[PDB]
C-alpha cells in the first residue's frame, strides 16, 4: 500500500512468514510393486510409523495414492528409496 | 608530509570473510528458506531436485543422474581456479580503482 510524504513516498509491504517448524524423516521416492513413485507437488514425510505426502510451506499430511504420484522409472537406480504400500 | 591521509575501513577482512562463510553455510544447509524466515534443514539432493523442478525439468531427471551431475559440478568448480590463475587480466575492475 502506498502513502505520500513531504518530498517522498512510503510503502507498506505485507508479507507471509512461516513459523513453528517441526522435524520429520523424508525419502526421495516410494517403492511399490517394483515401481518407484515420485511426488507431484510436495515432499514425503513420516512421523515415525506411517508415511504421508505434504505440501512445502505447511504441514498438511495426506494419504499416498496414485493421484498425486507419477511413477516414471524403476526401483534399482534411485539412492535412498524406501518401499511402502501405495493405495488406489 | 603534505596533509593527505588515507583512513582504514570499518570492517576488517576477517569480518567480511565471516559474513561470506555464514552466507555459504546457510545456503548449503537450508536452501533459500534462510532468507525469508527461520532456517529449515533439507538434504542437498532434494534441494537440487527442487531447483531442477523450478526450471521446468521433472525431479526424476536428477535422481537417476545424480553421479554424473555431481562429477560435472566438481569438474566445473575445479576448472575455475586454473582459469583465474592463468588469465593475466582477470581482476581488472578491482585493480582500476586502486
Ligand atoms: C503417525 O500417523 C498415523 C496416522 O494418523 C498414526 O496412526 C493413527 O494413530 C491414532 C492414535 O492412536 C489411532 O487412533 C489411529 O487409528 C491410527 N491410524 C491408523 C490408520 O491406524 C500414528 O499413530 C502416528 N504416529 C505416532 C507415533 O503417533
Ligand atoms: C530437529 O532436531 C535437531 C537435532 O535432533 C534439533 O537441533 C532441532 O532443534 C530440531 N528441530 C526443532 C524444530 O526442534
Ligand atoms: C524394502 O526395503 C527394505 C529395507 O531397505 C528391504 O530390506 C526390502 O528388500 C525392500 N523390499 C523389497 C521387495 O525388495
Amino acid at each position: 500500500f502506498p502513502q505520500s510524504a513531504p518530498h517522498g513516498v512510503v510503502f507498506l509491504h505485507v508479507t507471509y512468514v512461516p513459523a513453528q517448524e517441526k522435524n520429520f524423516t523424508t525419502a526421495p521416492a516410494i517403492c511399490h510393486d517394483g515401481k518407484a513413485h515420485f511426488p507431484r507437488e510436495g515432499v514425503f514425510v513420516s512421523n515415525g510409523t506411517h508415511w504421508f505426502v505434504t505440501q512445502r510451506n505447511f504441514y498438511e499430511p495426506q494419504i499416498i495414492t496414485t493421484d498425486n504420484t507419477f511413477v516414471s522409472g524403476n526401483c534399482d537406480v534411485v539412492i535412498g528409496i524406501v518401499n511402502n504400500t501405495v493405495y488406489d | 608530509f603534505n596533509g593527505l591521509t588515507v583512513l582504514p575501513p570499518l570492517l576488517t577482512d576477517e569480518m567480511i570473510a565471516q559474513y561470506t562463510s555464514a552466507l555459504l553455510a546457510g545456503t548449503i544447509t537450508s536452501g533459500w528458506t534462510f532468507g525469508a524466515g527461520p532456517a529449515l534443514q533439507i538434504p542437498f539432493p532434494m534441494q537440487m531436485a527442487y531447483r531442477f523442478n523450478g526450471i521446468g525439468v521433472t525431479q526424476n531427471v536428477l535422481y537417476e543422474n545424480q553421479k554424473l551431475i555431481a562429477n560435472q559440478f566438481n569438474s566445473a568448480i575445479g576448472k575455475i581456479q586454473d582459469s583465474l590463475s592463468s588469465t593475466p587480466s582477470a581482476l581488472g575492475k578491482l585493480q582500476d580503482v586502486v
